[PDB]
């Protein structure tokens, strides 16, 4: 089974590696899915492309943009 | 963070509850997101609608 | 353009119908896409399957 | 490697099998993904739930409803 | 409560912010969802990666690629 | 029909063009949908963001 994650851009490679391990462990431990069956997809959303309460994340000082630059 | 997990039909409501809890806590721990910002939902796929290697899970199980 | 909205189950067809048109119009009215190119669909999530802060909507609504 | 299909409810189980098989073949034959790695997920959207150009699929006489038969 | 938009790359920051606002308004106005809890995810697809009737948007001369560049 | 395929970064533009066309044709033939109704797109994932068995495709590649 298949875990799709969306989150504001700005996480490091190590945080992404950690999240993939931890989400996989969570599926295996909780419902006994075979480890080899677990897929995880992480998609970084630029802060210009993610809306919260009608506002972009960049307008709220959160996240980085498509080249990793903070607001 | 938004987490959508596609699961094949067959898990109990209590397994689904534990899954959304364990997926949430895994995110909190792994990337330090505050728990109330994490959204986790499950999308249940009938076995006739989940393909592995070109074969449906229903056909595999049969 | 493709618009997918995840909603918890509970809405009625009519609520849904009006949501679809409003999301389409909002898209046409925001960026100028031809209305014929705009696809909208709702994915309704059972309350046993959608979690906020780690608890299901069904569990929150136990009292 | 992971294929997600979204389309209006109404297709038969045989059509769903055919589509899973054909999309897998396309992935394998075009870019050489190993067959066992290909995952296909099909999502049936009721016609009261899917909009064409602002109107629902049911409004236009297409597909079926969440119960399985509709005009 | 979660709105995912997929569309060809090329739209501006201001177009996106307009879209985010408009879609959020439409959801709150039509079904009274809490504005504070509406999330809008915009997914830019490079024109090399998006298909129209089986042909890439780039082949049709539309949108931009992953480097932000027009098909000219 | 809407077909989204998640792919690891690395395929050429020609390969992606070929994939978009073959997924479209597969859909037309399998369910009889008119080709102009079939939307296909690829969502490209960096190899550090695609996990199999809890490992990234990047780590799997780096392990031969």
């Amino acid at each position: 089974s298949i875990i799709q994650v969306t989150f504001i851009a700005g996480r490091t490679e190590l945080q992404k590696e950690r999240l993939i391990a931890a989400l996989t462990d969570a599926a295996v431990d909780t419902v006994g899915i075979e480890r080899a069956e677990v897929r995880v997809i992480l998609k970084d959303i630029p802060n210009t492309d993610y809306g919260i309460a009608g506002q972009t994340a960049r307008s709220l000082g959160r996240g980085v943009d498509r080249h990793g630059r903070a607001p | 963070p938004n987490i959508e997990m596609f699961v094949v039909e067959g898990y109990s409501d209590q397994q689904k509850e534990a899954l959304v809890g364990a997926l949430t806590q895994a995110t909190v721990e792994a990337i330090g997101a505050p728990i109330d910002s994490v959204r986790v939902w499950l999308t249940e796929v009938p076995a006739t609608q989940f393909g592995i290697g070109g074969k449906t899970v229903a056909a595999i199980a049969a």
